[PDB]
């Protein structure tokens, strides 16, 4: 539902009005979808879309960005937004972010490091330790991702994320603020940078 | 010299056509020239291939023993590591590009093809010494290049061979060794065989003013990323592929020394299979130089990084 | 942050006085400042300093140089903090513990921001990995913080010299690293050399 | 069925030309190879279709070729 | 020159050496053989990823003078635009470069004729009658600008930037170096480590300029700040990259199997030494 | 027999002409074949292919339609719902019934080997409170499964825990050099016995 209400409001034979209702409304099928890539996909593409600034939701959202925690007074009228059909529930289902951001933060994470603990990784997502590991298992067990479970010493050892690579990454985290300094040395005085580079020439 | 080598004679091409050396010996060649051009376009669309394969054509000349590369331009054809003369769909965009490098002045006729083998190395398949050895009677002057744009990262040396083969029923020499870029499990076999049929040429240069300095100035900042290639994990697979084939020519060479060959008056010959330990000590050599040098990037950051802590 | 700064100095350079004592409790309470140099080095917010409105410079002294240890310690003299101007002191002294060990255990951060439990603790460290002034991770295993990048605030100017012995440090041993390697290589090829030549050289003989 | 033989046969130019430049009589024959099954066309059959793949700018011939075609996107 | 002269605009270019040596070839080739000089007009490809833009590679066009005016022929680069599409579509069209001294009517006459292609084109001016040590490659785009009431087309210069490919960078390494072999074959650990060795000696370039800065700032020259002294102090702090009990271990494995490995290597080589000894021994000494 | 497959397509190309003559065989056919469809574990179809469009609707057949639906999701509860709603409707017929405890063995054997996944503990009372039984099955029904291989671990009968296996790490590298190790012994014996 979610990706066909956003294919109209990118349409132009589509009234003005209507493609912001529809907007509106694919923001809302995306915050009550489950498991796998689009919620929180969505709700990037939804935050760069700068019709979604002119929306009441566009707090949640930019505060879903901003990773900005979500509080009680936000649900209160975002449940108030809903056309009572979308009032469509788990028995306290609500807006809960978590598809995407753990398979993204999964696959952003792959590119970061090796190896990681499910403590620390239920912590960074802001979710019991649990829901990360099942939808890690669920993520390994499509192909989607590849890992095995230590559950004796509470690791998942993941094909990347948390280890050796954290290491190897650092060195050049490391290595990239010494060239972030080099690029602010020039910019308040390219008076030493040149001076101190003919330095370097002398030794 | 430097400007002398740039000017192009129509003459010495037409010359060396009629003269035709090639048939007497296709070990003829010895060195290779290659233009800064020729190089970089050909690591670039190499790379862009990705970890699949791609073939572009080189325009040259040859002056004696000497190859020169003078241009170089890509090809949008599939069947490097399959077909058997996939240059052949490629020829309509040759005579092309040919025609309109002609009008602008660059007159120089077609030297040879280049390829690349992406992660496992710079050597002739079965594919390429196929497509090649029908190029050296047909195509006249044809060469082989091969590039790997993954392995050259981490090393920071350019593997770049240009070969040639000889033709079929021609006994090589004592030519063997080269540079050890390790093989994956089933492609092990097919060097084994095919390598004595080439030779590798060495490999000179020359430069100027638009292309080289970004990489130069880049490199300055960029240093850090080619020091954790970190091969132990990237490419974990060879190893346990390669030590498991190695074991099975060891107990070749059991049986082969054991028993002997079966020769009555004769003695043995050239052959891929002929003095099995010699051979095997080798193929030790190429999977042993990759995990050491794969210890040596790890070494690098131990000794550079960690020893400083905080004073 | 960025803007903000560029607009504060501006300010504070313009006014005088009874304006600048009051620039200090806004500055704190503003959101995304987690530097606290610029606005201390004006002569504008000097004046108030040897009066009856040290004590802001003197606080202000206080979140630069030190931390939430530092604080506490003399927390009659100084006046009050709000909610976000404690959390921000309390992020501020974790990039301090960084500064000395890169992983900082649970038992040393949990006594030095004098926090209720692991889990308020915990809460703080995530609220400020989403801003990005500090970057690190939690081991719930081992019980530490172990820190990927963190950036200062810190002034710190008697201390400095420790900064540029580490430097000096980093400096020295390069070249005997460089030394190392050159020596390998040529040892290398001292070693292809030698074998090339005793063979050459054996088989000469063989033909008499 | 006439009708019906020159659209299979377009059909045909257009899926062999994908697979980019040929020689006149090489396509010819390809094409042959190809309709084997259902029926053989006529040669003039396949030469007017040719041209109407042309037309529709399926296919174009070389600038400077013997009958040649590339195939144009 | 004509030129306008004015502020910087909105794009950036980066400048970096070979392809300016494929256009000095091809100027060495047909001096000799017309017996003249002779200058030619290309265009440039490379990207824009916001509004800087690197220019990545180029090729020479056809051209022909009618006049003092230059024309370009249009049915050419059309029929060379389908071709180097196909193979390269990531990059695209930038503009052009020339050839000669400052700038003058007959560059912005054929810059008219490129606007039809691109509105947008740059211009990119190289002599090679320089008799200047720095690089001799400057860089344009045009603005219309108006004088005296009546729109002209002027140029304006940009500065420059050094970018992005490693994969290209290894082959401007040996392009650059131009070494021969030695007594042997070139050794493996040598040609294995030239990358690695480079690496530290920028290491060791960069300890330097942030070093002396940091003491500039507090012995004078530089004055004190903060934003800077904050970052390197923070810089120094994150040494050593990891101590923890969990690297350990893991970082020995890896060392561990790579020592075993070497270890079953050495005797294989030994045994075919053995092996020829006994061999050789048995024919001569004994009768086998 | 064992031979599920050769049942399938034997009852599927069987219907169309039960179609043609009619009733009333048409529906015990159906019975025979949604039965064995389920037991090929699985490429079901008694319904993505053709049997029955109108005749579906009336009750009688409806409950081997849901049954099927229960069956390919692989879900306990709803299986058993069905069994004890329209109890006669399978239960009377005595083909179908000899095979309905292998289906239900067949269920939870799938069930657990999604189950099993998020864990390298799992414990037993834990496993048959989840299935719907007593601790003794499911036992005895791991056991079977360890041997069969389509569960990976082994069993702490002294703590009721499955020690799954996700202990793998490479292997592959170890059991290499194990190889190249021992064929290095017998190339070194062999060479330096030839000498005299």
């Amino acid at each position: 539902a979610a990706q066909r209400y956003n294919e109209l409001s990118y349409k132009t034979i589509v009234h003005e009005s209507e493609r912001l209702e529809a907007l509106k409304h694919a923001l809302h099928c995306t915050i009550l979808a489950s498991a796998g890539q689009q919620r929180s996909r969505m709700l990037a593409t939804l935050f760069k879309d700068e019709r979604c600034q002119q929306l009441a939701a566009y707090g949640i959202l930019e505060k879903m960005y901003l990773d900005r925690i979500i509080r009680g007074n936000q649900l209160q009228e975002f449940a108030a937004m809903l056309m009572p059909h979308q009032k469509a529930t788990t028995a306290d289902g609500s807006s809960i972010l978590d598809r995407a951001v753990i398979e993204h933060n999964l696959l952003s994470a792959s590119k970061l490091y090796n190896n990681i603990t499910f403590e620390e990784l239920g912590a960074l997502l802001e979710i019991p330790a649990a829901k990360a590991e099942k939808i890690a298992s669920q993520m390994i067990t499509e192909g989607r991702m590849n890992g095995f479970i230590d559950q004796i010493d509470g690791i998942v050892h993941f094909e990347t994320r948390e280890a050796l690579p954290t290491w190897d990454k650092q060195i050049q985290s490391l290595c990239f603020q010494v060239n972030n300094l080099l690029e602010k040395i020039s910019q308040t005085a390219p008076e030493w940078t040149a001076q101190a580079m003919e330095a370097q020439m002398a030794q | 010299s430097i400007d002398e080598i740039y000017k192009y004679d129509k003459k010495q091409q037409q010359e060396i056509l009629a003269a035709k050396p090639w048939t007497k010996d296709h070990h003829y060649f010895k060195y290779c020239k290659i233009s800064a051009l020729a190089l970089l376009k050909m690591v670039m669309h190499a790379r862009s291939g990705g970890n699949l394969e791609v073939m572009g054509l080189m325009l040259g000349k040859v002056d004696g023993e000497t190859m020169i590369i003078m241009d170089s331009f890509a090809l949008p054809v599939e069947g490097t590591e399959t077909r058997v003369n996939a240059q052949a769909a490629a020829y309509e965009y040759m005579a092309a590009y040919i025609e309109n490098a002609k009008q602008v002045g660059r007159l120089e006729n077609a030297i040879g093809w280049y390829h690349s083998h992406p992660g496992y190395g710079c050597w002739l398949s079965g594919i390429d010494v196929s497509t090649q050895m029908l190029n050296q009677q047909f195509q006249e002057p044809f060469v082989a290049v091969v590039i790997d744009p993954t392995r050259t990262i981490s090393a920071g040396k350019v593997n770049l061979g240009a070969f040639r083969t000889y033709p079929k029923g021609y006994k090589p020499p004592d030519e063997g060794p080269s540079e050890y870029q390790t093989i994956p499990l089933n492609k092990i076999e097919d060097f084994g065989v095919h390598c004595k049929q080439y030779y590798a040429l060495e490999v000179s240069y020359f430069k100027s003013s638009l292309d080289r300095k970004l990489l130069e100035l880049l490199w300055n900042k960029y240093w850090v990323n080619t020091l954790s290639s970190s091969s132990l994990l990237t490419n974990a697979d060879y190893t346990t592929g390669q030590v498991f084939d190695l074991s099975e020519k060891l107990e070749q060479s059991e049986a082969q020394l054991g028993r002997g060959s079966f020769m009555l008056g004769l003695e043995t010959h050239d052959r891929k299979s002929e003095d099995k330990l010699a051979k095997a000590t080798r193929d030790s050599c190429k999977t042993t130089i990759e995990a050491i040098h794969g210890l040596m990037s790890q070494v690098i950051k131990d000794k550079l990084f960690n020893q400083i802590n905080i004073s | 942050s960025s803007n903000l700064l560029e607009q504060f100095i501006l300010l504070a350079k313009g006014t005088s006085g009874s304006a600048l004592t009051a620039l200090i409790s806004q500055v704190l309470e503003a959101p995304g400042v987690y530097v606290f140099g610029e606005l201390l080095e004006l002569a504008n917010v000097q004046e108030l300093a040897e009066g009856a409105n040290a004590a802001y410079l003197q606080l202000l002294n206080l979140f630069a140089y030190g931390t939430y240890p530092d604080y506490i310690a003399n927390k009659e003299s100084l006046p009050e903090l709000s909610t976000a101007q404690q959390n921000k002191l309390k992020h501020l002294t974790i990039v301090s513990l960084a500064s000395r060990m890169k992983c900082i255990p649970y038992s040393v951060l949990l006594k030095d921001l004098e926090m209720r439990n692991l889990r308020e603790l915990e809460d703080l460290i995530i609220e400020a990995v989403y801003t990005d002034i500090i970057q690190g991770k939690l081991d719930q295993r081992n019980q530490l913080l172990e820190v990927d990048f963190c950036i200062g605030r810190d002034i710190r100017k008697k201390d400095i010299n420790n900064i540029v012995k580490t430097l000096h440090e980093w400096c020295d041993g390069c070249e005997a690293v460089l030394l190392g390697i050159e020596q390998q290589v040529l040892r290398a090829n001292q070693y292809k050399e030698n074998h090339n030549r005793t063979q050459q050289q054996v088989e000469a003989e063989v033909t008499n | 069925v006439d009708e019906d033989r020159k659209m299979y046969l377009q059909a045909a130019i257009v899926r062999i030309m994908k697979a980019k430049v040929l020689r006149h009589n090489a396509l010819i024959q390809e094409v042959i190879s190809q309709s084997r099954a259902r029926f053989n066309p006529s040669i003039s059959m396949i030469k007017k279709c040719i041209e109407v793949l042309i037309d529709k700018q399926y296919i174009e011939r070389s600038q400077a070729s013997a009958d040649e075609y590339s195939y144009v996107a | 020159s004509v030129m306008a002269c004015g502020v910087t605009g909105s794009v950036s270019v980066a400048l970096h050496p070979l392809v300016i040596l494929n256009i000095s070839d091809h100027w060495i080739r047909m001096r000799s053989q017309e017996g003249r000089p002779v200058q030619v007009i290309g265009a440039l490809i490379g990207k824009q990823e916001g509004r800087n833009i690197e220019v990545m590679n180029s090729f020479e066009l056809l051209s022909h003078t009618v006049e003092e005016k230059i024309i370009i022929d249009k049915e050419y680069y059309y029929t060379k635009e389908e071709q180097f599409k196909q193979v390269f579509k990531e990059l695209e069209f930038l503009g052009w470069y020339t050839t000669g001294g400052p700038p003058d009517p007959s560059d912005i006459h054929v810059h008219k004729q490129v606007c039809e292609i691109i509105e947008s084109p740059l211009f990119l001016k190289l002599n090679p009658m320089t008799k200047h040590t720095d690089l001799p490659v400057s860089v344009f785009e045009s603005v219309i600008d108006i004088i005296n009431g009546e729109a002209t087309m002027l140029f304006a210069e940009l500065t420059y930037t050094l970018a992005t490919e490693e994969a290209e960078r290894i082959g401007v390494d040996h392009v650059a170096r131009m070494t021969a072999t030695g007594s042997g074959e070139n050794s493996t650990v040598a040609e294995h480590l030239i990358a690695q060795h480079s690496a530290i000696k920028m290491l060791h370039s960069r300890v330097k300029l942030i070093l002396e800065y940091v003491k500039a700032s507090e012995a004078g020259e530089v004055p004190f700040n903060h934003e800077i002294l904050r970052e390197a102090y923070a810089l120094c702090h994150c040494l050593p990259v990891l101590s923890t009990d969990k690297f350990k271990t893991d970082f020995y494995d890896q060392c561990n199997d790579v020592g075993l490995m070497a270890y079953l290597g050495t005797i294989t080589k030994t045994c075919n030494t053995m092996n020829q000894f006994v061999n050789k021994f048995n024919v001569l000494y004994d009768r086998q | 027999e064992g031979e599920f497959e050769k049942a399938h397509t034997d009852f599927f190309e069987a219907f169309k002409n039960y179609d043609e003559s009619g009733s009333p065989r048409r529906t015990t056919c159906l019975k025979y074949l949604v039965l064995a469809n389920m037991l090929m574990k699985s490429g079901i179809n008694p319904f993505d292919s053709q049997e029955a469009k109108p005749y579906k609707n009336d009750p009688e057949i409806l409950a081997m339609t849901n049954l099927v639906s229960a069956y390919q999701n692989n879900d306990i509860t709803e299986f058993e719902k069905i069994l004890k709603t329209n109890h006669s409707n399978i239960m009377d017929d005595p083909f179908i019934r000899e095979h309905i405890e292998e289906l239900l063995r067949n269920i939870r054997t799938q069930v657990l080997i999604k189950l099993i996944k998020p864990y390298t503990r799992i414990h037993i009372p834990f496993i048959s409170k989840e299935l719907n039984i007593d601790v003794a099955d499911v036992e005895s029904l791991l056991v079977q499964c360890i041997l069969d291989n389509t569960i990976h671990g082994r069993i702490d009968q002294v703590n009721q825990l499955l020690e799954l296996d996700h202990q793998k790490r490479g292997g592959a590298r170890y059991t290499a050099l194990d190889k190249w190790t021992n064929q290095l012994n017998s190339l070194n014996q062999a060479v330096v016995s030839k000498l005299a």
